[PDB]
């Protein structure tokens, strides 16, 4: 049996952490909702 | 509770209390990763919230009414993933999406990893507004998770 407990607001928040890179990438997305690296 | 914001999913189905996935409370309809829940009942204290929409494949699910989210990443400006861990604090981490490139159209994506049970956390413009959910992705050459930033029709 599944429960929700709030957590937060949903706020943009100043001076955050800034991390991450931003990779171009081909994808294919099957019928079950999975996506696979192309190459 | 039905207060906008983010909510932790949890399940007492498994050892102790288990955090599965997270969501978004807006305008009354509760907003997840369809994985999350595989479209099952949620309670909310003594309420009861039921599926009103779903799609595997988009991966999303809504609850007591249709989506509500609609915004979408500008293609440009930098975003925030309001990340919210399983035993851990809501935290923002502000990152450049890069993209999903797929023979129908281009999706932006968040190159962060985070516990599986982190799924349905939201990724927000400057606005405040939910451009999509985190949780859906691939592995790539790295070894690092890069996540789609998924978002629905309203
Ligand atoms: O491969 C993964 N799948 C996953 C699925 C949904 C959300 C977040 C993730 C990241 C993860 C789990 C821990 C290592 N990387
Ligand atoms: O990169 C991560 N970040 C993170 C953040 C919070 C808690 C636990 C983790 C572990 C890890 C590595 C593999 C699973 N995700």
């Amino acid at each position: 049996d599944m429960y929700i407990e709030r957590a937060g607001d949903i706020t943009w928040e100043k001076d955050a952490e800034v991390t991450g890179n931003s990779p171009r990438l081909d994808v294919a997305l099957d019928e079950s909702g999975d996506f696979s690296l192309v190459e | 509770e039905t207060t906008d914001g983010v909510y932790r999913v949890m399940t007492r189905r498994l050892l102790g209390s288990t955090q599965v996935g997270v969501g978004v409370m807006q305008e009354g309809v509760f907003h997840t990763m369809w994985h999350v829940t595989k479209g099952a009942a949620l309670r909310s204290g003594e309420g009861r919230l039921d599926p009103y929409w779903g799609d595997v494949k988009q991966d999303l699910v809504s609850y007591c009414g249709p989506w509500k989210l609609d915004a979408a990443w500008d293609g440009l400006s930098e975003v925030q993933l309001l990340a919210v861990p399983p035993g851990e604090r809501a935290k923002n981490i502000q990152t450049l999406p890069g993209i999903f490139k797929t023979k129908d159209g281009d999706i932006g994506a968040v190159a962060l990893d985070y516990p599986a049970g982190t799924s349905g956390s939201p990724i927000l413009d400057k606005c405040g507004r939910v451009i999509g959910l985190y949780g859906n992705g691939v592995v790539i050459k790295n070894g690092s998770y890069v996540s789609a930033i998924t978002q629905g029709k309203r």
